[PDB]
Formats: structure tokens, C-alpha cells, sequence
């Protein structure tokens, strides 16, 4: 499913990041990086979900995970 | 029920820009903001009180916490507003 | 027939996407990825819609910032092309 | 009569006081503490809304959106410092291209 | 007199801090001296320690005829030098015209009701007319060129510039004897610059400092302080010694009223605005 | 005099911005000059930079008998040229009739109490009658055709058109000598156009600019400014030099009262409205 | 001047309504506005030497109060053919404010074909309150009324006919706009008190009159 994060999408992300030229090897690298990030956040989010004895991950679960990883997110409280 | 700072944010907005509104997403971000800064200041004040073996959080702890958390001019103006507000309130 | 020189359209895209705020990854594959990853931590999970949107906003913000630092690393090495080693340097210095 | 009115504030002194009492911060809370805190929060809110309103007006919009908040915050050195590790959803980024990437 | 801030540098304030004070607009030891610590601290690149060193070392170092006879009688002979006199009235009542006239009458001999001093016109509204000064000078038999030579002119573009010109006025007013300082639409820039509502306290602080400088210059140089106010303030009342209400009579002839003066009665006197001059009413 | 906005184009304002100013209704450098930045910015296709360039380059470039003897005596001989005189009274008191009469009496010789100038009738209420002007002209022995020739006429359809005609009046009043500018039901369009309550500040701003233009034209051309007000305003009081209260006496004879004048006493004078004229009361 | 046929009102009006102008009568309910309209609808047809305008009448009704029998009674009072009065009165009920304005276009084209002296709009302001009853829709009724009034004045000046509009006192533009203002208040029974509260030709003054089966006619205690 990670391959669903397509090359043109990664290119758009890089453009917003100010990147003008992009090596062909970036895309796979980016995917690995993305996966790691997602994994970490989601691992924490679900932990919160499990503590609340729920089967549904809430926006707040995610927000708390992000906060405790020093990546505070505004807008989903 | 489910609390937020929305009405107070809107009152302030009306104070600074009478003819300006705000989107739902933007209001959500403002609420996130207020809760965030609340937590930062209250938490630092809590630690200040603990370090000094005090059981009470007073305006002095709030002020010191503000001095620790806010940069430069923001810190000075915030301290000024808090002090002014407490002085107006006391009488 | 007209053809823009290499770089002109890239710059145009930079201005375009730095001007806007819309999410840059497609909704459905991201959601699919999120559910897949989540499954290896806990069984039988469901997701609030806004939870998946929260994860996407966070992920895209993270990647854009990382690409900013990566770009700085590429330019540091007198290049204009970002490479995996740029990403790896950025992530090492970030403490990742 | 409300405490906010006596303090010259828009932000809720009573609510802030209750949130302090119930937030497990300390066993006791002084009467001036929620006034001070509410005043600080209101000040910061006012500063951000002031700048964001400006950005909204430049964009000829009557409503402030997340983009205007991001523009207001990142273009202000001290606000940007205060919110250095914060992500504003749907905020995007500041327009910024490294000079070396430009033609000529 | 003045104590130019240069002398503060020999006390051991570093020169960069003196440059920061001049950038802020403080050009004399007098300027740093009569201010609390916070004024210097708010300046970029100035800490509380440098402000304490500055204040300590600074403490170590530190009737003009209106030319309308009826107005002179209303004022008992003319403006008292050394004090601020406020004339509040509707627009076009002649505040600017009176200022232009006084800019010349101040230069009149004291025996003619003048102060025998030069004039200062700080404009905020564009209404400064050297030709009006020339007309008043030839009216009273004063050199119109010397009036412009006895008027140092600069248009204040904002409240900060309005206050900053007084610092230049303060240093400049020492080199030549002056009798009149003119600030035209003095309150207009505090409404146009500070147009928001949350910034009202800021304009009040800036205006307060501006008024203190005006009073300081009046007591230092024995000059008349004239400010014009558009009423689309009571703060000036305690600062202003004589409040004159001006209203228009049709043609070029103006009605003057006293609406507050702790010493002068509330009373009225009629005068006119003539091409040459601000001059007695001739119905 | 005027400074047509054409000259602004040689300062290096682009011609499209001058066309935008004329579309807005600014046709002289005088028009752009005495306005703040925001007026030009609100115009479509004008940025703050262009407005600053316009203001900077613009700053580089920049008793009439009423024919009623009793009213003339009440006014001490007639309207003072160069000032705005407001007559507020009930409907049908003769404001429009007085305007029609003055549109001709202004053309009377100064020795007859006139201004020896042409008249301007800007109508907002449909009450403009060339035949009334002809009757007044033949009454005072003035050419009725020349009165219509000394009256440039246009009906203002709205407040914006009411103010825009003054710009045409300002440019047109330069080509011929005028003595009278008439705005009939001047306040009616600010109530009919701006009929909502949230738009009151908008009509007040537009009216303020309109009044400033009226005063400007009076001081520029030495013409009388006459506005008629329906009372189904105190803002005009500071702008108007003489306030006259008009009430009807039965038949065609009208009672005039002064209800405010800083110079004229509150007093009354009786006059009539005759087919030929606005003319002295003959009980 | 179209004679009201009441001498007290005629003297009050100095002989009657000016043709070519709009006449508004604002007064309380039951003061006789409609009765005066019905009377004038016939008196307009009277000879000018009798105080008439020697023209046909137009009754535009908005309130249902149109009575051909009242026209017949007024006609026999003044010795006019009641049938010819109904034949010299073209009648149409304005169903709404828009229809009220729409009837003027047919009235404008029709008033050219026959000589008229009187145009009647009964409860002219009622439809702007009944149709436009909301508060956000006030500007709509005011802007429709303004256009309607301009059409009325144009037709009055065009055909030299009298324009009569009735106002219930439970637009402010109309006060100066109406050429003859009669303030109506009830005297008990069928006798009405009239006051002039504005008139371009007439004094502010009062006259007493009655509403009689034959006529709108002077009060005779």
C-alpha cells in the first residue's frame, strides 16, 4: 500500500518544500521515511485508544500521539 | 458539555477587527492554540510551586512562567496585561 | 512547438504549491496505508474520519519540512538536486 | 457581576479558575492567578487575530482562514518562536525559494 | 538649556547605546534623563543594565501678541510665554491661519506684543504656507523671508515623526532664539496613525511624551506652544493653560470663545482672517 | 483654481490609474490631492503603491441678494460669498423656491446685491423649473434665457451622482464665472439611496466629501452654497455658517427664522413666494 | 380646480383640487377617504364652470371599497348621469403593488384615448403594507412606491388629470410630494372633521364637512 503514495505526490510535497530538482532514488527513500513516521505516530495513537477501551481511533488519540512526539498539531481538538 | 474558547475568541476578534469573521477550521486552530498555551503556562507554574515547596499557584507563579515561556516583547506585554488585569480586578 | 527549459516549470510548481494549502497525497491510498500499519499494532480497529485527516495533515507537514531541510543539504553540497544522502543527513541531524 | 468584567477581560476568569483547580496543577489556586492567566491568553489571542485579520484583508477576504493564521504566525519572529514546533492544519508554508534555484 | 546626549558617552555608556537612543529619537542627556527605565529598555539592543547606567550617569550629568487686538484683549495682551495654550474649534475656524500669523507675530518686538523670537512650524496636515507667513510678515512689517528664516519647517508624517521633530526642534531652538512652536493638526496624526482601537493607549502615551516635550521647550526657551485640534481633547486641558473655542463667522471673520481657562473667564472676542493676516474683526 | 488630473499623468502615474480616478469621479489633481490614501486604494485596479505615487506627485503639483429685502436685512445684505449657508425648514417652506430665485439673483449686479455670477442647480427631487428661473429673471430684469444659460443643469439621481456632479461643476465653474451652487433636497438622496441603517456611516462619509467639495467650490469661485434639507442635520451646522428656519405663512408668503447662526442673531424676517419671484412679504 | 361639492372643503381648497397634480388624504380609518374618492370620481366629470375638470375618472382600487352605486348617488346629487358616470369611470382593482403600478401603463395608454381629469388609487399605501409586510422587504415596497409615484406625477403632468391617493393613518417622501393634504379625523355619526396639515396652495386650516348618501358635502349641524 506504500506504493500508493505515488511519485507525483511526493514531487508535489517536495515542491511545497521548495525543491527544484529531484533524484530518481528519492521516491523510495521518501516512502521508507514516511512509513517510519506513520508507524511511530500510529503506534502511540492506538495505545491511547486501547487505554480508553475503545475500538475506534479518534482525532484526539492522534493529537495526543503527535503532541507527545513533539509534533503538536492545531485544528483537530 | 463540550467546552471551547470560541465565543471569547470571537469577542476579541470583534475588538481588533470589527468587520472580520473567521472560518470553522481557523476557529479550531485558535482553540487548539489557547489550550496549548494554557497547558504550557499552568504546567510551568505547577513546577515552580513544587520546586519551592508551595501548595498554591499564585499570579506570581503565572508571571514567572510567562517570563520563562514567552520570548522578548511578547513576554513583556503579556506581563503588563496580566498585572493590569489583576490590578483592575482587585479593586 | 513550445517547450519550457528544464527548471522553469519546476519553479512554477514550487510557487504554485507554496501558494496553496490543499493536501498533496491522495485520500484513499493514504487511508489504506494507515489502516494497514495500524493493523500490526491492534486488531479490529476502526477510525474516525477526522483521525485519518489528522494523520494526513501531520504526515504531509512532516514531509514538507523534511524536504526543506533536505534541500538545504543539497544546496550545501553545491547541488540543486536532492538525493537520498541529503535526506539521511537531514534526519541524522534532526536526531531521527 | 462576572470576574472577567471586573478584570476588563473577554476571556473567562471563572472558567480558567476552574480549569486550574481541576487540572492537578497545585492543591490551591490564588484569586489573582486565573485573572492573570486569562489576561495573558486574551493578549496573545488578540495579537494573532490582529495580524491574521490583516492577512485576510490583503487577500480581500472578510473571513480569517487557517492560511492567514499561518502567514501571520510565521511572518512574526516572536510568534514563530513561540509556536516553533506547532503544525497549523491547512496552513501551508511561507512562499520561499532559495536564491541559488532562481535563473540568471 | 539642553544637554546633548554626546556628554553621556564620557560617563561610560558605550557609543552604540547612544546611537540606539538617537535612533529612538533621544539626542540629549535631558532626553534620556527625564524618562523611566522602560523607555530605554524597549529600544532595540538595550538591556536593563545599560538603562540603569544611562539613568544613573544622566542624573550625575543632569505676552506674545496674536496680532488681533480683540484676541490680545481676550488673552489679556497675548499668549503667556512658557506655557501651552490650546485652541480647540471646528475645522476652518482659523487654527492654521492663527498659527501662520503667530509664526510672524512672535518675531514682533516685545513692545509690540511679541516675544522677539523665531517661530517653529511642524506640519502634519499639509496646510503650511510660506506665502501666508510672507503675508503676515509684510502686514506687521516683518521680513517675510526672515519669517521663513525664523521658521524651521518639516512636515511630520506620523506621531513618532511628530515627536521626533521636537527633538530636532529642541536642539535647533538652542542655536536661535525662538518664541513660537507650532504643531498643526497635532491630534490628527494620533487618529490617522493610531487608527485602531486597541492602539489608543499607545497614541495616548506618545501624545503624553509629545506634550511633555512641548511644555519642556516652552519652559526652556520661553516660547509659545500652539497646537491645533480637529474635533470630528480633555487630556490637553490639564496640559493646556488656556482653552479657546473658535467658530466661523461668514466671510473671513472668525468668532473666538474661551471655553475653559483656569485664569481667563469664559468670554468671546471677534477677529478675522485676512489675506495678509489673522487680524481684528471688521464687520 | 483647479488642477485637472491630466497634469498628474506627466508625473508618471500611468494613464489607466487616471482613468480609474475619473471613473471614481476624480477629475483634477486637486481631487486626488486632498484625499487620504484609502480613497484611491478602494477604487478598482489601484494598489497602495499607486496611491502613494499619486499623493506624492500631487503634492508636487499641488453679499448675494436674496431678492427679498426683508431676508437681505435678516442676512445683513445677503449671502456671504465663499461660505455655505443652510436653510432648514419644513417641506414647502420655499427652499426650492428660494433656490430658483437665487439662481437668478446671483446673476444680479453686485450693486444690486448680487455676485455677478452664473448659477448651478443640481436637482435631486425633480423640482427644477426653468420657468421659475425665467419668472425670477424677468422679475429682476434678468434674461430668463441667460439664467438658464447661466445655470448648468443636471439631476442627481443618487448621492454618488450628487457628489460627482460637483466634479463636473468644479471643472465647469472654471469656464464661466458663477456665484451660486444649488443642491436641492441635498439630504434626500442620502436617505433614499442609503435607506438601510448599517449604511448610515456610508452616507455620512459621502455627505462629508460632498460638503467639503461645496465649501471648496465656495472658497475657489466665491460662490454661494445653498442646500435644502427635508426634516421628516447637526452635521451641517459646523459646515453651514448661517442656519435659517423657514415656515409657511398661508397663501404664498413665508416666515423665515434664524435658528442658529454664530454671527447672525436668532431673529425672524417675513418674505413671500410669488409667481415671478421669492420676494418680500406683502400681507 | 375640481370641486369637492362640499362648500366648506371647496373654500378650504380655494375651489377644489388642481388637475395635473397628486392629492394625498391621510387620516384615520372611516374618516371618509373612500367616500371623498367616490364623490370626486363624479365631480371630476362636472363642468369646469361647476368646479369640475370636464374629464372622465379612473378608479384604481386596492381595498375593495369601489361602489358603482356611490358613483350613481354622487352623479344624481350633482345632476350627472350615474350610468354615464360608470361609463365615464373605467375601473380596475390593483391586486398588488406591482399590479398597481402595472395598471398605470394601461391607464397611461387609455388616458390618451379619452379626456380624463381624475385618477383614483384607493388604499394606495395599503398594498405596500399588505404585500410587503416583512421588514427586510421594506426597501422593496419603498422602491416600488417611488417608481409608482414618479409614474403618477408623469401621468398627471401629461394628461392634466387629478391624482388622488389615500393614506391610512393607524411614505415620508409623499408629504411634500402630495399637492393637497387633508387631515381627516372622525366626528361621530357621519360628520367628519378635516384639517390641512400640508398644502402647496392652501393654508394650514380646517373645515367641517359631512358624508351624506348623495355626496361628500358640507357639515350641517
Amino acid at each position: 500500500n506504500i506504493q500508493g503514495i505515488t511519485k507525483p505526490a511526493i514531487r508535489r510535497l517536495a515542491r511545497r518544500g521548495g525543491v527544484k530538482r529531484i533524484s530518481g532514488l528519492i521516491y523510495e527513500e521518501t516512502r521508507g521515511v514516511l512509513k517510519v513516521f506513520l508507524e511511530n505516530v500510529i503506534r502511540d495513537a492506538v495505545t491511547y485508544t486501547e487505554h480508553a477501551k475503545r475500538k475506534t481511533v479518534t482525532a484526539m488519540d492522534v493529537v495526543y500521539a503527535l503532541k507527545r512526539q513533539g509534533r503538536t498539531l492545531y485544528g483537530f481538538g | 458539555r463540550k467546552e471551547s474558547y470560541s465565543i471569547y475568541v470571537y469577542k476579541v476578534l470583534k475588538q481588533v477587527h470589527p468587520d472580520t469573521g473567521i472560518s470553522s477550521k481557523a476557529m479550531g486552530i485558535m482553540n487548539s492554540f489557547v489550550n496549548d498555551i494554557f497547558e504550557r503556562i499552568a504546567g510551568e507554574a505547577s513546577r515552580l510551586a513544587h520546586y519551592n515547596k508551595r501548595s498554591t499557584i499564585t499570579s506570581r507563579e503565572i508571571q514567572t512562567a510567562v517570563r520563562l515561556l514567552l520570548p522578548g516583547e511578547l513576554a513583556k506585554h503579556a506581563v503588563s496585561e496580566g498585572t493590569k488585569a489583576v490590578t483592575k480586578y482587585t479593586s | 512547438p513550445h517547450r519550457y527549459r528544464p527548471g522553469t516549470v519546476a519553479l512554477r510548481e514550487i510557487r504554485r504549491y507554496q501558494k496553496s494549502t490543499e493536501l498533496l497525497i491522495r485520500k484513499l491510498p493514504f487511508q489504506r496505508l494507515v489502516r494497514e500499519i495500524a493493523q500490526d499494532f491492534k486488531t479490529d480497529l476502526r477510525f474516525q474520519s477526522s483521525a485519518v485527516m489528522a494523520l494526513q495533515e501531520a504526515c504531509e507537514a512532516y514531509l514538507v519540512g523534511l524536504f526543506e531541510d533536505t534541500n538545504l543539504c543539497a544546496i550545501h553540497a553545491k547541488r540543486v538536486t536532492i538525493m537520498p544522502k541529503d535526506i539521511q543527513l537531514a534526519r541524522r541531524i534532526r536526531g531521527e | 457581576k462576572t470576574r472577567s468584567s471586573r478584570a476588563g477581560l473577554q476571556f473567562p476568569v471563572g472558567r480558567v479558575h476552574r480549569l486550574l483547580r481541576k487540572g492537578n496543577y497545585s492543591e490551591r489556586v490564588g484569586a489573582g492567578a486565573p485573572v492573570y492567566l486569562a489576561a495573558v491568553l486574551e493578549y496573545l489571542t488578540a495579537e494573532i487575530l490582529e495580524l491574521a485579520g490583516n492577512a485576510a484583508r490583503d487577500n480581500k477576504k472578510t473571513r480569517i482562514i487557517p492560511r492567514h493564521l499561518q502567514l501571520a504566525i510565521r511572518n512574526d519572529e516572536e510568534l514563530n518562536k513561540l509556536l516553533g514546533r506547532v503544525t497549523i492544519a491547512q496552513g501551508g508554508v511561507l512562499p520561499n525559494i532559495q536564491a541559488v534555484l532562481l535563473p540568471k | 538649556g539642553p544637554q546633548p546626549i554626546s556628554r553621556l558617552e564620557q560617563c561610560g555608556i558605550n557609543a552604540n547605546d547612544v546611537k540606539k537612543l538617537e535612533e529612538a529619537g533621544f539626542h540629549t542627556v535631558e532626553a534620556v534623563a527625564y524618562a523611566p527605565k522602560k523607555e530605554l529598555i524597549n529600544i532595540k539592543g538595550i538591556s536593563e543594565a545599560k538603562a540603569d547606567k544611562i539613568l544613573a550617569e544622566a542624573a550625575k550629568l543632569v505676552q506674545i501678541t496674536t496680532g488681533s487686538k480683540e484676541l490680545d484683549k481676550l488673552l489679556q495682551g497675548g499668549i503667556e510665554t512658557g506655557s501651552i495654550t490650546e485652541m480647540f474649534g471646528e475645522f476652518r475656524t482659523g487654527k492654521t491661519q492663527i498659527c501662520h500669523t503667530l509664526a510672524v507675530t512672535c518675531q514682533l518686538p516685545i513692545d509690540r506684543g511679541g516675544g522677539e523670537g523665531k517661530a517653529m512650524y511642524i506640519d502634519t496636515e499639509g496646510t503650511f504656507r510660506p506665502e501666508r507667513l510672507l503675508a503676515v510678515a509684510e502686514r506687521y512689517g516683518l521680513s517675510g523671508s526672515d519669517v521663513l528664516d525664523n521658521v524651521a519647517y518639516a512636515r511630520a508624517f506620523n506621531t513618532d515623526h511628530q515627536t521626533q521633530l521636537l527633538y530636532q526642534a529642541s536642539a535647533m531652538m538652542v542655536e536661535s532664539r525662538y518664541a513660537l512652536l507650532i504643531v498643526d493638526s497635532a491630534t490628527a496624526l494620533y487618529r490617522t496613525d493610531y487608527s485602531g482601537r486597541g492602539e489608543l493607549s499607545a497614541r495616548q502615551m506618545h501624545l503624553a511624551r509629545f506634550l511633555r516635550m512641548l511644555l519642556r521647550l516652552a519652559d526652556e526657551f520661553g516660547v509659545a506652544v500652539v497646537i491645533t485640534n480637529q474635533v470630528v481633547g480633555n487630556i490637553i486641558a490639564h496640559a493646556s493653560t488656556t482653552r479657546l473655542y473658535l467658530r466661523k463667522g461668514r466671510g473671513e471673520t472668525r468668532i473666538c470663545k474661551i471655553y475653559d481657562s483656569p485664569c481667563l473667564p469664559e468670554a468671546e472676542a471677534m477677529f478675522a482672517i485676512n489675506a495678509d493676516g489673522v487680524g481684528d474683526a471688521k464687520d
